[PDB]
């Protein structure tokens, strides 16, 4: 759940 | 060349994950462990496509994403401060660095008081 948020934040890092 | 054949020799899980993000998906350490536990440290093309399917997470949505933040919002007001969200994001789960967390929070808002539902809605796109 928090891990889902963190996964999308890392997704957002790459352009 | 495609994202898989650029780095193939088999492709390292860690690189598969990066490709997944460039394709707009969001792998966690749980998915990496799942794909590792049956195919090892490196994936064939076919294994790598299973991994991308694994990373679709079609149950991702705002209400699932906010659950941990809601726990910290006692009166269910809807907001948390940047620093609150930073501590949460950098202590639990697949913890971000402070910098990574702050960068996400600063990109979304210039105010300290953050609507975490809207922040979770925004990071999904």
């Amino acid at each position: 759940s928090l891990m889902r948020v963190q996964a999308h934040i890392r997704k957002r890092m790459v352009a | 060349k495609d994202m898989f054949n650029t780095k193939s020799s088999k492709l390292r899980i860690e690189d598969a994950s990066h490709n997944a993000r460039k394709l707009g998906l969001a792998p966690s350490s749980t998915d990496e462990k799942k794909i590792r536990d049956l195919y090892g440290d490196s994936l064939t093309y076919e294994q790598y496509l299973e991994y991308l399917t694994m990373c679709v997470h079609d149950r991702d949505n705002m209400e699932e994403l906010i659950k941990m933040f809601s726990h910290f919002d006692n009166n269910s007001s809807g907001f948390l401060t940047k620093n609150q969200m930073k501590n949460i994001l950098t202590t639990w789960g697949d913890a971000l660095t402070e910098q990574e967390a702050n960068d996400a929070l600063n990109a979304f808002s210039s105010e300290d008081r953050i609507n975490y539902k809207l922040f979770c809605e925004d990071i999904l796109s």
